[PDB]
């Protein structure tokens, strides 16, 4: 029952969506990001709003920036849930799910009624969001918010200290710092075993410059260490959402720019220049200037990156999508060296692998 | 008679019930449904070939011990005896002598699963 | 009734006919099972109880760790069943009524002897102290912890070095 | 009434009691897999009408495919609808197995798993709702319903 | 509520009470309104048969006082 | 800003009293006794679920489902085939073929929308110009057979009017927003 | 050795537990009054019959009748 | 009559069961939060019948690699064996009356295994071998300590007798002499039903079904119904061995009804651990007890063969 070797076979869930929005435009290639990391969503997206704003060299207003980050914290959340439960139901322990999926349920509840879709919502867009928070909105996400740090306790009042679930995680799936950092991973993969790395701190995106929030690392580098990472990211996410609450600004919510966002259907209905811009932008699309980057968010998961390459058209010409589980899943080997099954159960767990955003 | 009749009567519930079970439900064969289950995917190899356990040692020992267990429980009739000194410390030499055996093996690895 | 003993005695004799003809060990492993039950069987009838028990559990213990044991290393692709080789089929067959006709061989050259089927069940129990108190097995087993403590010494002397002798042979 | 009502109130029997625990497989191939976690969660707990996943094929009732369904994968689950044990259906789940979905036009993609089983429940959506898929299980509930296997016997 | 529960626990407390009752009484009515008498040594066994042909009825549980 | 979140600090604090709460700690099974502890709080609280089907949870006006096409309220389509909703349909499910009537009005004769490729998205009704296509609160149109899943304009029409009320509130209610 | 009795205390406390266990099931049966009192009782305990001895008529102490005072006396197991 | 007696010792015990699937359902869904069955019948009470019938009205799967003879042979020993161990226990008056009663129910369960080991070879599929192999080191875990802890309790009742124990237990329960015992004994329990913490023969996270991965229909259902059986029955060995009811000679009607109430609490226990607690490796199962258990468990032993002669409280037998 010792695992000699691994060799993961993967593709089962490749659709070809490289390829498939090389014929789609910039608009109409966001839902598929959407969909790449089908557990958190919104984080996709702006990963992608952010690279098409990169190219269109324009910059999203600030009240589009908060409601991106708070909704990116808010999608943290649902994804850290999703890795803690899951990996605690594959080892044995299954009430904690059942316990967490409620409070998952209740940001759903959010996401839908800013978007109109419990997930997949489409609302990050390049150039912002596609509409303003509904009044009581923030109400709503202070009273989830306010009591959500007790449940997450109770779970850990579950898990953190039980002796069975210590021993069947502690020293498992051990990597060092320098063969991570060869091997490609990120995230957490990498600040549990001791390295001092997180984008959103080093490289900063949005406004995540102006909220003060700490970085969990580990000591001893296994999945142990790797869970109470999840869990203090998730309080560290509380806090940011609590800041971006107390901060949220008045403005409007998608770049002015005609050209680019479409505009307020009143003016489209009583202006000539905006029926225009409404006509080109929903058939024709933007048309992104010639270039090329990579750039790259701390998804819930690790550093989802997109590749994007465009020769002026209103289509992307190429767009690479870099998930942070493909070094993950390639490194399974060297974590499951000398493991038994029950033990690779645990390991994969501990990777938060999305098969969406591996097979791309 | 009657832990036979309460056996015999057992078994043929069982029976009766596995009988229903197999002559009632409506049925399909064909190659596809009866093959062997893998994960969706074909067998890589037959479930036959050698296994290694990786236990063996442990297994061995659990041999002796539950002879142990068998030289020990006639114990309960053994206390209604007149040599109670003599019962008490060949028992207590029994048991230390389990003990001792067992904490070689431990202190020798022999309960550290073989790699 | 008149016939539980002889039968028991039989059922055992095909079990070890079994077991001889040697199947995989997996079905060995299975015809053993069943032939300490019967033999446990045996031994209650004959007014015994904490040793037939006693064998009951070590086998069903030592087949166990049997069983563990064939799957890793005895072990075929096509593991070989009483009926499958058509040799152990036909020898199973003429063993079953080979002894049968030799039971009745006996019979007619000895009427009472070594077998008396005619009077069977006349004989399995001798004697039994019918007003006592202290007559259960499990008393004599036990004298082990007072007039035969040499008995305890061989067999716990035998199972501590079992330990090393095995630790040192599986090394 | 007569004997044939025998037969009418015996598959009713059978019609209730297949309905009223019919055991799901965990099947889940990519998003909409979610959503089906979310219908066993507490809120549309699944289990409160005789819903439960369990692993084994040849343990399962219903199969819900829930996900994209790639060449690669239309195989492997072919070979489980196949080893599926008979009373048993299949409900399909989300746009990707509906039809081609957001994926329609690729190489990579069986257009709809009515192409490698036969589906007898559609629900609509991407992801579907864990209370559309909830009133699908009820709607494949009713058609096992309207079964009559045995009055058709007697009437063969 | 947690009171949802306990109309499965109730059946199945009824359904383990009746096995010991059931046991009771009809070792009871089957042994002449007396407990079965328990032969656990062959002295108990001596006993049980010499009421058994004592009683003249060919029943252990059959008892004869002074009058006979 | 980093903090460790399992780095052991000080080790030589060895006291009989704290080795006797170890001790107690690994014998007694003390942190097992609290999780059970827990687990039977959580079995004293009231159930989240919800009886389903007499018991809808809650939607907002923006939720995105089953298909419709509105009138006005004199009673005509305003479908007036822009066309920018089947040349904006990510999944390219929406099919028009639209000719000139006898009243010298634009309108579609052939409007299908194939909902086993729609991705359920919102951008056909946020690029109509005259708030034609909407997605209309429904979301429990399971059918038995995939034919009835490929929509026609009559089907959605049908729709528009039998969910216009629900429709026109939550236009109402969102229209600012948009 | 306080150091290392102190620290396996915490830090495998079941052999600590086995090994003072074991240490005083060998000490306190030396170490107690009632021990002698085990094999009297088994003694007093009759299984089999008391045979009767014939009396040569120089028998002093073996009584004639089972409530005569002479013979084995039960008094110390009826007050233990 | 006897007859009469087998019905009412056997039809009870299975409805029992089959409603311990319910309990434990409901059980551990309001412990989670939500409602479990509760729409078939009234407050869920047909959800056990309903799923009998599917099962055994589902079609039983015959693979065509498997050995047909010990595939068939499996779940009926299962379930015989399961139904037979509750024949001896006294409740307050054992349908049969056993000298040996515990070796009885030692030797039973023991044999108890063989179920799980030849339908896990039979089946002829690499899961069921997984299954199987990890059923045996479950057993070389517990069986070890079970004989052993058995011994040192049976040191204060002089007598495998199970009915002993009612009269051993009449002023006081035998837990508080041995509740060091209790809980390993408890533990021991667990494991031999092979449920969480130490369900890892049948583990679906691990192996997505052990032994009974190609059993399907009315086969299958023998394996469930003989576990939860299991459950029922080791629940009330503790009953009956520690927390000894109330027996007045008078009443035996007072011990059903208690033995009922603490057999119940225990089997709840059950499903409450099952839904607090994660799930042991098949090595740290043999390593905890190896190394925990049988060290302590052979000085307790040891001290309960003193107990009796330095304190002169030897047990009567007989
Ligand atoms: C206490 C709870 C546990 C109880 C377990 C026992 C369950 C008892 C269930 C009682 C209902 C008995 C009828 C079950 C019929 C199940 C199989 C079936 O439906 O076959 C239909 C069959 C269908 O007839 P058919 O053969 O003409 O159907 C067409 C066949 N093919 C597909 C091959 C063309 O009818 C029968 O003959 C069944 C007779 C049952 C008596
Ligand atoms: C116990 C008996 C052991 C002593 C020897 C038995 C001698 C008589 C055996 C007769 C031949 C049986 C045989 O061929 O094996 C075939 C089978 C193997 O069959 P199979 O797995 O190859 O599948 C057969 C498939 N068909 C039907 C298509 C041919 O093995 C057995 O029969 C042994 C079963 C055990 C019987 C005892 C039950 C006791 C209850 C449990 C305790
Ligand atoms: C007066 C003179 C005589 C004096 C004699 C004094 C004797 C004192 C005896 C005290 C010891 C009591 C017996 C305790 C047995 C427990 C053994 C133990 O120490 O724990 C082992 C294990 C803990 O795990 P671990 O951290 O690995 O321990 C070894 C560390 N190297 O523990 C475990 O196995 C836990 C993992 C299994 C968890 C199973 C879930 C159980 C849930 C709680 C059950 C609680 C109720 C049990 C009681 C039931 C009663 C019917
Ligand atoms: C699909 C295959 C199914 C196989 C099922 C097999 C079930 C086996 C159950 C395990 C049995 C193993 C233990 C050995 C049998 C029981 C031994 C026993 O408990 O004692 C039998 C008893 C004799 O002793 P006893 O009565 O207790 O004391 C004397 C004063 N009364 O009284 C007796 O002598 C009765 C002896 C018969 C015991 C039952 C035999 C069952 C045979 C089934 C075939
Ligand atoms: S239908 Fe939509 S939500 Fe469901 S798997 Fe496909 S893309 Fe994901
Ligand atoms: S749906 Fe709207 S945009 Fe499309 S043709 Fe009709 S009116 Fe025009
Ligand atoms: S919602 Fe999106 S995918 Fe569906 S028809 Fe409208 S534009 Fe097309």
């Amino acid at each position: 029952e010792m695992v000699r070797k691994c060799d993961p076979h993967i593709g089962l869930l490749h659709r070809g969506t490289e390829k498939l929005i090389e014929y789609k435009t910039y608009l109409q290639a966001l839902p598929y990001f959407d969909r790449l990391d089908y557990v958190s969503m919104m984080c996709n997206e702006q990963a992608y709003s952010i690279a098409v704003e990169k190219l269109l060299n324009i910059q999203p207003p600030p009240r589009a920036q908060w409601i991106r980050v708070l909704f990116g914290e808010i999608t943290r959340i649902l994804n850290h849930i999703m890795a803690v439960t899951t990996h605690a139901l594959d080892i044995g322990a299954m009430t904690p799910f059942f316990w967490m999926f409620e409070e998952r349920e209740k940001m759903f509840e959010f996401y839908e009624r800013v978007s109109g879709a419990r997930m997949h919502a489409a609302y990050i867009r390049p150039g912002g969001v596609h509409q303003d928070l509904p009044l009581g909105l923030l109400d709503d996400i202070y009273e989830f918010s306010k009591n959500f740090s007790l449940r997450i306790d109770e779970v850990e009042e579950m898990l953190t200290n039980n002796r069975i679930w210590r021993n069947r995680t502690v020293d498992i799936g051990v990597v060092t710092a320098e063969d991570a950092l060869n091997y490609g991973f990120s995230g957490v993969m990498l600040r549990g075993s001791g390295i001092q790395w997180d984008l959103r701190k080093t490289q900063p995106y949005d406004v995540y410059d102006q909220v003060e929030f700490d970085v969990p690392i580990g000591s001893r580098g296994d999945c142990y260490d790797r869970y109470l990472c999840r869990v203090e990211e998730m309080r560290q996410s509380l806090r940011i959402i609590e800041q971006c609450l107390n901060k949220m600004p008045p403005g409007e919510i998608k770049v002015d720019d005609a050209k680019v966002s479409p505009p307020k259907r009143a003016e489209m209905k009583t202006s000539m220049e905006s029926l225009i811009h409404h006509f080109k932008l929903y058939t024709e699309g933007y048309q992104v200037p010639p270039g090329a980057t990579y750039t790259a968010i701390e998804a819930p998961k690790g550093e989802f990156g997109v590749y994007l390459v465009s020769d002026g058209s209103s289509r992307p010409y190429r767009c690479k999508i870099k998930a942070p589980g493909f070094a993950h899943l390639a490194g399974l080997d060297k974590m499951s060296k000398g493991h038994m099954l029950a033990d690779v159960v645990a390991i994969i767990g501990t990777q938060d692998i999305v098969f969406g955003e591996i097979d791309r | 008679m009657n832990l036979y009749t309460v056996i015999f009567i057992n078994i043929l519930l069982s029976l009766t019930l596995i009988l229903v079970a197999f002559w009632l439900p409506q049925m399909n064969l064909y190659s596809e449904k009866a093959n062997p289950y893998e994960c969706g995917f074909d067998p890589t190899s037959s479930a036959r070939l050698p296994f290694s356990m990786k236990f063996f040692l442990v297994a061995i020992t659990f041999l002796l011990f539950d002879l142990e267990i068998a030289l020990l429980l006639p114990l309960p009739w053994a206390i209604q005896t007149i040599k109670t000194s003599t019962m008490m410390i060949m028992a207590f030499i029994l048991v230390t002598i389990l003990s001792l055996g067992l904490a070689y093996e431990w202190t020798q690895k022999g309960l550290e699963w073989t790699e | 009734m008149n016939n539980y003993i002889f039968v028991l005695s039989s059922l055992f004799l095909v079990g070890c006919l079994g077991l001889a003809l040697k199947p995989s060990p997996i079905y060995g492993g299975l015809g053993l099972i069943v032939s300490g039950f019967v033999g446990c069987l045996m031994v209650l009838g004959f007014g015994g109880s904490f040793l037939g028990l006693m064998v009951f559990l070590i086998y069903l213990g030592g087949m166990l760790v049997v069983f563990g044991y064939t799957t890793a290393m005895a072990t075929e692709e096509y593991p070989e069943t009483w009926g499958s080789n058509w040799l152990i089929l036909g020898f199973l067959v003429l063993g079953v009524i080979m002894e049968v006709f030799l039971i009745c061989v006996l019979n007619y050259y000895d009427e009472v002897g070594v077998i008396n089927l005619d009077g069977l069940g006349d004989w399995l129990m001798y004697e039994v102290d019918d007003v006592g108190v202290m007559l259960e097995g499990g008393i004599g087993v036990a004298a082990m912890y007072s007039c035969a403590t040499w008995m305890m010494v061989v067999a716990g002397w035998s199972l501590f070095a079992g330990i090393f002798i095995i630790i040192e042979i599986t090394r | 009434s007569r004997a044939e009502y025998v037969v009418t109130k015996l598959d009713d029997l059978i019609n209730w009691a297949r309905r009223s625990s019919l055991w799901p497989m965990t099947f889940g191939l990519a998003c909409c897999a979610v959503e089906m976690m979310h219908m066993a969660a507490p809120r549309y707990d699944m289990d409160r009408f005789g819903v439960v996943f369990r692993a084994s094929p040849r343990q399962a009732d219903v199969m819900i495919v829930a996900g994209t369904l790639t060449n690669k994968m239309a195989p492997a689950l072919r070979k489980v609808y196949d080893q599926m044990p008979e009373p048993r259906y299949v409900v399909s789940m989300g746009s990707c197995a509906n039809g081609g979905g957001y994926y329609h036009y690729s190489y990579s993609v069986v257009r709809g798993c009515d192409r490698i089983v036969p589906v007898d429940i559609y629900v609509p959506g991407c992801p579907p709702t864990a209370e559309a898929l909830l009133y699908g299980i009820l709607q494949l509930q009713r058609k096992i319903k309207r079964e009559q296997k045995l009055k058709i016997w007697y009437r063969r | 509520m947690w009171f949802e529960i306990l109309p499965g626990l109730a059946i199945m407390g009824v359904c383990l009470v009746i096995p010991g009752v059931s046991t009771a009484y009809i070792h009871k009515f089957t042994n002449g309104g007396k407990e079965k008498r328990v032969a656990r040594v062959q002295y108990q066994w001596y006993l049980m048969e010499r009421d058994r042909r004592i009683s003249g009825v060919n029943r252990y549980y059959v008892s004869k006082g002074l009058e006979n | 800003t980093y903090k460790y979140v399992n780095k052991k600090e000080q080790e030589s604090e060895v006291d009989m009293k704290s080795a006797t709460d170890n001790a107690a700690r690994i014998l007694m099974w003390t942190e097992l006794i609290r999780g059970l502890g827990m687990t039977l709080s959580y079995l004293f609280r009231e159930p989240a679920t919800i009886n389903y089907p007499f018991e809808k949870g809650p939607l907002s006006p923006r939720f995105r489902g089953e298909h419709a096409l509105r009138r006005y309220p004199s009673g005509e389509e305003r479908c007036i085939a822009c066309k920018l909703c089947e040349a904006i349909c990510p999944a390219q499910a929406i099919t028009i073929e639209a000719e000139p009537r006898a009243d010298g009005s634009r309108r579609t004769t052939r409007y299908d929308i194939d909902m086993t490729k729609c991705i359920y998205c919102g951008f056909c009704q946020e690029a109509c110009p005259v708030d034609a296509i909407v997605e209309g609160p429904n979301f429990e149109f399971s059918t038995e057979t995939h034919e009835e899943l490929l929509y026609n304009k009559e089907k959605l029409l049908n729709n528009g009017d039998k969910w216009e009320a629900e429709i026109a509130a939550n236009i109402q209610a969102d229209y600012l927003y948009r | 050795i306080s150091a290392f009795l102190k620290n396996a205390w915490a830090k495998e406390p079941v052999l600590v537990v086995s090994f003072s266990v074991w240490g005083l099931a060998i000490i306190m049966p030396m170490i107690s009054p009632y021990t002698k009192y085990a094999s009297m009782i088994n003694k007093a305990t009759p299984y089999n019959y008391p045979v009767p001895v014939r009396d040569d008529g120089n028998m002093p102490d073996v009584p004639s009748h089972p409530q005569d005072p002479l013979g084995p006396s039960l008094d110390w197991l009826k007050n233990l | 009559m006897f007859f009469i007696n087998i019905l009412t010792l056997l039809v009870p015990i299975l409805i029992a069961m089959a409603f311990l699937t319910l309990v434990e359902r409901k059980i551990l869904g309001y412990m989670q939060l939500r409602k479990g069955p509760n729409i078939v019948g009234p407050y869920g009470i047909l959800q056990p019948f309903a799923d009998a019938m599917k099962l055994f009205m589902k079609e039983p799967m015959r693979p065509l690699t498997t050995s047909m003879s010990l595939f068939i042979i499996a779940p009926t020993l299962s379930l015989t064996l399961a139904l037979s161990l509750w024949v001896p226990l006294p409740m307050p008056h054992p349908l049969i009356n056993l000298n040996l009663g515990i070796l009885f129910i030692l030797a039973t369960s023991s044999l108890s295994v063989y179920s799980i080991l030849w339908s896990g070879w039979a089946s002829n599929s690499k899961y069921s071998l997984f299954g199987a192999l990890r059923a045996v080191a479950q057993t070389i875990s517990y069986e070890v300590t079970m004989a052993i802890i058995l011994l040192s309790v049976l040191l204060m009742n002089g007598s495998y007798s199970l009915q002993t124990l009612i009269t051993t237990q009449e002023h006081m329960w035998l837990l508080l002499p041995a509740w060091p015992m209790a809980m390993m004994w408890f533990i021991s329990t667990l494991a031999e039903t092979n449920r969480a913490p130490f369900d890892l023969t049948e583990g679906e996270s691990e192996l997505v079904s052990g032994f009974n991965v190609e059993y399907a229909a009315g086969p299958f259902a023998l394996f469930f119904m003989a576990e939860y059986t299991n459950i029922i029955l080791m629940n009330a060995l503790t009953t009956i061995i520690f927390l000894g009811p109330l027996y007045y000679i008078n009443l035996p009607e007072l011990y059903s009804t208690n033995f009922m109430m603490e057999a119940l609490l225990l089997s709840s226990t059950f499903l409450w651990i099952r839904a607090s607690y994660p799930r042991f490796r098949y090595d740290q199962l043999m390593h905890l007890l190896w190394k925990n258990f049988l060290p302590l468990t052979l000085a307790l032993c040891m001290w309960h063969i003193s107990l009796p002669i330095f304190t002169a409280g030897v047990p009567p037998y007989m």
